[PDB]
């Protein structure tokens, strides 16, 4: 909110950030370390969304730099198909059965009708969900606000747009809603959301500017498909989130300047809504007592594994998402014997890790 | 009114036995009937509620009486009070169960369930052991039950002596 | 009998208290109303027994302290009832 | 004597209390009975100290539940039951008749009133409630009072946590 | 003890409340401890995020209030006639006390409230209810010496506890009916001794302490979720579910030793007929445990494929794996235990 | 007592006679459909008075029940000061009033004494 | 040979809210999988006063 | 042999498990009323 010019200098944290990447924050940690002491005017969450290929990433980086905000790059399937040691899981796909073959954005743009599309869309929701929670931990433990490109709240638009084009089936949409309902309610909605309304014709021109191989060659980015996204952002997402978060709309800040945009944000006031307790605007982040602050911090810092275990919703009547038992055995063999997947990250000796005899530590909010 | 079934030999005191068995017929009937009218059937009105009490208790009285009569009749007719008598008794109550449930098979099979049940009861009476005997061993502590005490308050002096009294 | 001439009346009153605590009334408060009715009768008997002792009536205070807390706690749960269901009617609760 | 008539009234008010439906009808019935039970208890005791306390304690509970009755069960109905009025009035006079023709030396409770005590009882010549309430604040029973204190204070922490004041008022939505 | 400093308090005050009951040398003192225990559990049990949880906070309150109320009623009546905390020869007035305590613990004839309040509890709440709340009630029943009333509850407990459980799919509701059966074994073990009961209770809590974590750590609430649950090594998932067999009391595992010592003493006391009804009825309890193992013993399943990864808490899992290890290999340590001799 | 009850009844009879005189001594006129209508500043009323009246001091309302039941335990103090052990009486009494104050100040600082807002 | 594995149709047995559904129980539906039932926002009826003129 | 064996026994046990479900599908009041009935009987026998 207070840019570097307003403060005249870099952000001055109220107190030292808690090392949330390395130390857990359970109940007994909360007794000695309090949460509210670190919150500033800039302790907020910003979602910089827009249509496809609207230069959100460039705008976010510049924006997050002015407001001294942490910038979180948009999720991609490389986070699933590239392990920590850097090995590419996709190289293993010749071995795997066809149903378990790797699927990415490239594939979606090239064979959008494949049954793995329903899988692919749920993964994006799951990835955004985990990343979104990671931002909250950074906010609550460091007090520095975060800038996100696309929140999990906005992800159902792509699933809905894909459904209208007929790529998905009725079942896949039914499954997606149950996951979203089962999980979405546990997040804190963003303080501010910024939208970059590029008209439909413009984005179609803009996509060809990137000159990405598969996108230009693809057929998915049709007028109908791209039009569906526009109708979904404005009619369903933006109309809903504005009840909680401040909403700014620009034709394209990616093509425009950000210094004007930062000066637009700082004009927006975030305290007028604080007066009424039950006011919907920014309701989620209204904690009366210090206990409520710590509870939210504990939930995301210490109970994220619970948050990521709600995605277990059993639905087998849908045939697309089900993975056959015979494939699962084969897939388990190949997947978990790949270099670096034998053990948890940081223990695979064959990948060069050393000292395992005297090593006993595991990461926090780490897998396995 | 308080008659015990085995107060006399097997082929004796018919009126004493019928009262004893009908006692347990009514008690079990009402006990189950209370659950039936509140938790399962839930009749409405003060009259139909009695029908559930009669329905669940009535034939259950017929069973007990039938067993006593058939068991008593068999004891005299055959000339000996042996296990087959109670087996013969059980099939009578089973027959009444079918008439109650309007089911030919239910009465027949339930008679066998009841038939072998009676046989074992006679086994107990004739051999001299009990079904729910008073516990002979009742343990009220560990090994150190008199030693393990943790209280802090000082126990003031005693007032009794284990020693033999002085005079 | 002694128990009939002296202790019958409070016991008969107590069971009538329970039969209020189980009868079908729409509002949850009907349970709370009958709750401290029973407590009032429990005090009455307990006060009979404590007075068979010459000086032990001080324990009446101990009993009263727990009487209010169960009523006070009983009232708090009702408040939490309202702010999830919106109303306290028994028939509004899932039958399980 | 009035002890028997107190027996009749407490019985009578209890019969009707079983038949109340309206919460305030229950409350009025209960309030009337709290008077009688308070009166009756002091008859069979060396003092009325506890009747005062009991009366005071319950009146606190009487007000509070009206506040919630008037917020939750405000809109409800009464129904005069001619069966009930006759039945209570029928038995009430019937019971009152017995108390006049009762061997009311036999009906009196054996618990020793202050006057029922002997003249030699030296401990009965002190203040009205000195000894009885004494060991509420002496070793070792005092710790029980202390235990209540935490229990009451810990209770005071329970209500605020169950209540969650900050999430709004209470309305019968 | 999961969210705030306040939850830490309520847990401790629960311990104090239970201890006051089982250390009290009179009925009245015992009854007070129950009241202390009552309000220690409700705030732990009530959470407004769930419409179901507040309903659970109700059914428990109405039941427990009635139980303590009737319990105090009889205790006053008991010493109105005997003038002692103890009755020389047990009679009806002592039966009434027993009836309240059984309802306080949800034994068979008065168990109805107990499963019907398990819909809206977190797993950690169910453990406190299933294990700890049954200490104070059952421990006072050891004082009363009525046989037929106690005996009837056992026979109905094992029956109702088993047959009811076959029809459930909610694990929280299933465990309730499972717990009612194990409750039946306690009361049977309680008419013979307590040291068996103290031993048997400790093992029962141990197994339930384990199964609760596995559901709690992976937030499973329905049978279907077990099949959909993802685990890296199907061998690992296969072994975790081998705790249910111990909860079924199969001898190769630790969970039978408790059942075993309860039979070596019931048989020693000539209660042969009881054991027939109990042990036979335990099979039905063993049945629906196997229905859970359908998701483990078969070990190649059709599972949803939008998960490749297990996200689990360390410390709970760290303590859960240790507890599981003994739950499968704990038998050879019977040599060490010296509390049965 | 028994003296007080008699005068309690006698007073109640007397006060009862007072309106029973008023009900007769009162001028009598035909009651109108509007005369008996409620008073709400001369305009017909929108809302029955028996609608749910929202509450904001509910939390204090419960705390009131508690604080009274500790008044039951302070009142006996005086009566047993001449007769009790002074250490036990002194110690316990103080840690009774400190507990109360600490409870009060704790909630006051937590803001529970403030009304719903 | 072909090997049978627990299939979707096998597990449909466990899909309902109860193993042996009947008329009463079949009508029900499985609770939310996260076991949280968010309370539903309802109406707001506020009393009114014609404060004044009298 | 399997009429008295398993398949029928299951068909009966499941049938009872249905019945116990309805017995659990009642208001909380009914169960408490059941308890009070039990108490009243014991009290009545006490007078005798
Ligand atoms: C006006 C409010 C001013 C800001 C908050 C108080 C600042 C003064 C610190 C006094 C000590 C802490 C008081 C407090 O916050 O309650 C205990 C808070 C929690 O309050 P609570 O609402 O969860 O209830 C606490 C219940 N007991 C007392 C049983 C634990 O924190 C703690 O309990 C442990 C940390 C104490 C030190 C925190 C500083
Ligand atoms: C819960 C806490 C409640 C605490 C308040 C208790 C008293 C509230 C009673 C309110 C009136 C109840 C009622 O409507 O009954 C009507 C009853 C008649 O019942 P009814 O059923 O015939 O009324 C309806 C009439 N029809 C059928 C025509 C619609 O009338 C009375 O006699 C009530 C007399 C009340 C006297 C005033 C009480 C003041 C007490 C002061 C303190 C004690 C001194
Ligand atoms: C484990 C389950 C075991 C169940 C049964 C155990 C008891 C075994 C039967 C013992 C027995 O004595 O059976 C033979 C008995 C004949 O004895 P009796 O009654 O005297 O008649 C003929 C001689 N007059 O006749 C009977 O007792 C009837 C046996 C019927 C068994 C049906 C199964
Ligand atoms: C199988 C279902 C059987 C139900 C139980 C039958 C039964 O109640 O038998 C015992 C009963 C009383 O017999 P008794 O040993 O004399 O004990 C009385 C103590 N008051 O009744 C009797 O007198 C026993 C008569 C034989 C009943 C055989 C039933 C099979
Ligand atoms: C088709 C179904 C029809 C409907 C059900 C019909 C049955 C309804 C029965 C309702 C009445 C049940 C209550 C009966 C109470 C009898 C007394 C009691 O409580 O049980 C004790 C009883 C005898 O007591 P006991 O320990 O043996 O000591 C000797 C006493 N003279 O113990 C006994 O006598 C036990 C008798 C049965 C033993 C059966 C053992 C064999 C089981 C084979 C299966
Ligand atoms: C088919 C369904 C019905 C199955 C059979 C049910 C009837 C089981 C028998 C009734 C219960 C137990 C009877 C009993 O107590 O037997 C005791 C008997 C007498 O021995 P004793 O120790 O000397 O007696 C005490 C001192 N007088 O001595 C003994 O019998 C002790 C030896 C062990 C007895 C175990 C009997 C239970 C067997 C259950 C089989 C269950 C069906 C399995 C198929
Ligand atoms: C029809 C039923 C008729 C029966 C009468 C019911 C009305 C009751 C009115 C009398 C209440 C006052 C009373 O009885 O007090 C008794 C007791 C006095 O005890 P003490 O301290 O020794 O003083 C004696 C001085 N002579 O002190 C107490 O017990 C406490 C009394 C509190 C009184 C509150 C006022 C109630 C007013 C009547 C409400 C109706
Ligand atoms: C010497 C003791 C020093 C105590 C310091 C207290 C200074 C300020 C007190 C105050 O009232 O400031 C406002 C503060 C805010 O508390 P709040 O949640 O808004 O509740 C209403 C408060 N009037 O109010 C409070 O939080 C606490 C108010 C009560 C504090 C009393 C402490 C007395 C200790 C002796
Ligand atoms: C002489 C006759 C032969 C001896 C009878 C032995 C009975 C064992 C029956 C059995 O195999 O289990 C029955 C049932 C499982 O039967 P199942 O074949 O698997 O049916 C398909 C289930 N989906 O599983 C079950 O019913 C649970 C086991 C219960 C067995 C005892 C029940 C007795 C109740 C009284
Ligand atoms: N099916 C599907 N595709 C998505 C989703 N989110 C992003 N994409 C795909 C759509 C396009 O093929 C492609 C567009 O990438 P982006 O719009 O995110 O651009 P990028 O973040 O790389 O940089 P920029 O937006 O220009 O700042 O990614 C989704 O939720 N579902």
């Amino acid at each position: 909110i207070s840019g570097k010019t307003m403060r005249g200098g870099p952000r001055v944290p109220k107190a030292a950030p808690y090392p949330y990447k390395t130390k857990k924050y359970s109940v007994f940690n909360a007794i000695f370390d309090k949460t509210s002491k670190r919150f500033d005017e800039n302790s907020k969450v910003i979602c910089v969304e827009g249509p496809i290929a609207a230069g959100k990433s460039k705008f976010a980086k510049e924006l997050a730099e002015e407001l001294d905000m942490e910038y979180y790059p948009a999720v991609d399937l490389d986070l699933i198909y590239i392990n920590s040691y850097g090995y590419d899981m996709r190289k293993l796909d010749p071995q795997l059965p066809p149903s378990c073959r790797s699927y990415d954005v490239r594939n979606f743009c090239l064979d959008p009708s494949h049954d793995l599309a329903a899988q692919f869309q749920i993964r994006m929701y799951m990835l955004r969900y985990s990343q979104y929670i990671d931002a909250l931990q950074h906010v609550l433990s460091t007090g520095q606000g975060v800038v996100l490109e696309r929140s999990p709240y906005s992800d159902f638009v792509f699933m809905e747009a894909m459904f209208r084009q007929g790529y998905l089936s009725r079942g896949a949409r039914s499954v997606y809603n149950e996951l979203r309902q089962n999980t979405i309610g546990e997040l804190l909605k963003p303080h501010l959301v910024i939208y970059l309304d590029l008209p439909v014709d413009a984005v179609k021109k803009q996509i060809k500017a990137r000159n990405v191989d598969y996108e230009v060659q693809s057929k998915v980015f049709s007028d109908a498909y791209l039009s569906d996204l526009e109708q979904l952002y404005k009619q369903q997402y933006l109309k809903d989130i504005s009840t909680h978060a401040e909403l700014l709309i620009y034709d394209w800040t990616a093509g425009g300047e950000t210094e004007v945009v930062v000066e637009d944000i700082e004009r927006i006031d975030f305290n007028q809504f604080e007066a009424d307790i039950h006011n919907k605007k920014m309701l989620d982040w209204r904690f009366p007592l210090e206990a409520e602050w710590c509870e939210a911090r504990i939930k995301y810092c210490h109970e994220k594994p619970d948050l990521m275990n709600y995605f277990n919703v059993p639905r087998f009547d849908v045939p697309e998402l089900v993975r056959s038992a015979d494939d699962g055995k084969v897939w388990r063999d190949v997947w978990f014997n790949a270099p670096g997947m034998k053990y948890r990250p940081g223990y695979n000796a064959d990948m060069g890790d050393e000292g395992l005899l005297t090593k006993t530590k595991i990461g926090i909010n780490q897998g396995i | 009114l308080r008659s015990k079934y085995y107060d006399h030999p097997d082929g004796e005191d018919a009126f004493g036995k019928i009262v004893a068995t009908n006692k347990y017929a009514v008690s079990a009937g009402v006990a189950w009937s209370m659950f039936d009218v509140l938790t399962l059937s839930k009749p409405q009105g003060y009259l139909p509620t009695l029908g559930r009490f009669a329905y669940n208790t009535g034939p259950l009285m017929g069973m007990a009486t039938a067993f006593t009569l058939t068991t008593l009749v068999a004891t005299n007719a055959r000339g000996k009070d042996d296990k087959i008598n109670y087996l013969i008794g059980g099939f009578a109550a089973g027959g009444v169960f079918g008439a109650w449930k309007h089911n030919h098979v239910a009465g027949l099979c339930a008679g066998l369930f009841l038939g072998i049940a009676g046989v074992i009861k006679k086994m107990s009476i004739e051999q001299g052991w009990e079904f729910f005997p008073n516990t002979p061993i009742k343990q009220y502590g560990g090994l150190n039950i008199a030693g393990n005490d943790w209280t802090i308050m000082a126990d003031p002096p005693k007032n009794w002596t284990t020693e033999k009294p002085k005079e | 009998m002694i128990m009939i001439l002296y202790w019958s009346l409070p016991m008969i009153l107590f069971i009538l208290g329970l039969f209020c605590f189980v009868s079908n009334r729409k509002h949850l408060l009907s349970m709370l109303l009958s709750l401290e009715f029973i407590v009032l009768m429990l005090f009455f008997m307990l006060f009979i027994y404590l007075n068979m002792l010459n000086y032990e009536s001080y324990f009446s205070m101990m009993f009263l302290t727990f009487s209010v807390c169960e009523g006070a706690l009983g009232l708090s749960i009702l408040v939490s009832m309202i702010r999830t269901h919106g109303n306290d009617y028994f028939q509004s609760f899932s039958i399980m | 004597m009035i002890q028997l008539m107190l027996y009749s009234l407490i019985i009578t008010t209890s019969i009707i209390f079983l038949n109340m439906i309206h919460p305030l009808a229950l409350g009025l019935t209960l309030l009337i009975q709290t008077i009688f039970v308070c009166l009756l208890t002091g008859l069979m005791t060396k003092s009325f100290w506890y009747s005062y306390i009991l009366f005071l304690i319950f009146l606190g509970g009487m007000l509070v539940l009206f506040i919630y009755v008037t917020s939750l069960a405000s809109n409800e109905m009464f129904n005069l039951s001619m069966k009930l009025t006759l039945f209570s009035s029928l038995i009430l006079i019937f019971m009152l008749i017995l108390s006049f023709i009762m061997d009311k030396t036999s009906s009196s409770l054996f618990l020793m009133n202050n006057d029922m005590q002997s003249i030699i009882n030296m401990n009965s010549y002190f203040m009205e409630n000195s000894l009885s309430l004494n060991k509420l604040y002496n070793f070792p029973t005092n710790f029980i009072t202390i235990l209540l204190m935490n229990y009451l204070l810990i209770t005071l922490i329970v209500i605020v946590k169950i209540t969650k004041l900050f999430k709004g008022p209470i309305r019968m939505m | 003890m999961f969210n705030n400093s306040s939850k830490i308090l309520f847990i401790t005050i629960m311990i104090i409340g239970t201890l006051i009951t089982v250390t009290s040398n009179s009925w009245l003192g015992a009854w007070m401890g129950l009241e202390i225990n009552l309000l220690s559990f409700i705030p732990l049990l009530s959470d407004n995020n769930n419409l179901m949880s507040t309903e659970a906070s109700l059914k428990y309150f109405l039941t427990q209030v009635l139980a303590s109320t009737v319990l105090l009623f009889s205790s006053i009546l008991l010493m109105l006639k005997n003038n002692m905390n103890n009755e020389i020869n047990e009679s009806f007035t002592s039966m009434i006390i027993m009836s309240a305590l059984l309802l306080k613990s949800g034994a068979a004839p008065f168990h109805f409230w107990f499963p019907n309040m398990m819909e809206g509890l977190t797993w950690m709440n169910a453990l406190m209810l299933m294990t700890w709340q049954k200490i104070a009630p059952l421990m006072l029943i050891s004082y009363l010496n009525i046989k037929y009333l106690l005996l009837i509850s056992v026979i109905l407990s094992v029956i109702i506890g088993a047959i009811g459980g076959l029809n459930q799919t909610s694990l929280r509701k299933l465990m309730a009916f499972s717990s009612i059966n194990h409750l039946g074994w306690m009361l049977s073990s309680l008419m013979i001794s307590e040291s068996i009961w103290l031993i048997y209770f400790f093992f029962y809590s141990f197994l339930s302490f384990v199964l609760t974590f596995m559901f709690n750590i992976f937030k499973l609430f329905h049978l279907n979720q077990l099949f959909s649950w993802f685990v890296n090594s199907k061998i690992l998932k296969f072994t975790l579910f081998m705790n249910f067999l111990s909860l079924g009391g199969l001898p190769p595992f630790l969970g039978f030793l408790p059942k075993w010592l309860v039979i070596q003493q019931l048989t020693l006391c000539n209660q042969y007929f009881m054991l027939t009804l109990m042990m036979m009825s335990t099979l039905i309890t063993l049945f629906f445990y196997l229905r859970i193992c359908y998701s483990a013993f078969m070990m190649n399943y059709f599972e949803n494929n939008w998960i490749m990864k297990m996200n689990m808490n360390s410390i709970n899992y760290n303590m859960y794996m240790i507890m599981t290890f003994f739950s499968i290999f704990g038998l050879f340590l019977i040599s060490l235990f010296y509390f049965m001799f | 007592m028994f003296s007080i009850i008699f005068i309690a009844l006698l007073i109640l009879l007397i006060t009862t006679i007072v309106m029973f005189l008023a009900s007769i001594l009162s001028k009598k006129a035909l009651i109108d459909r509007e005369k008996s209508s409620p008073f709400e500043c001369g305009f017909d009323p929108k809302s029955s008075s028996r609608l749910p009246f929202s509450l904001r001091f509910f939390l204090i309302t419960i705390i009131f029940l508690i604080f009274d039941v500790e008044i039951a335990l302070i009142l006996p103090m005086i009566i047993i000061m001449k007769y009790s052990n002074i250490m036990i009486w002194t110690i316990t009494s103080i840690i009774f009033i400190l507990i109360l104050l600490i409870g009060l100040y704790h909630e006051w600082n937590q803001g529970m004494l403030n009304w719903s807002n | 040979a072909a090997k049978w594995y627990p299939d979707p149709e096998f597990m449909k047995q466990f899909s309902g809210p109860v193993m042996y559904p009947d008329e009463v129980t079949s009508l029900w539906t499985v609770p939310p999988w996260n076991s949280k039932v968010t309370p539903v926002e309802k109406s707001v009826r506020n009393l009114t006063l014609n404060f004044g003129p009298q | 042999s399997e009429y008295f064996g398993g398949q029928h026994l299951y068909q009966k046990l499941s049938m009872y498990s249905k019945t116990l479900f309805l017995m659990h599908n009642n208001s909380l009041k009914i169960y408490l009323l059941l308890f009070v009935f039990w108490i009243l009987i014991l009290l009545i026998l006490l007078f005798l």
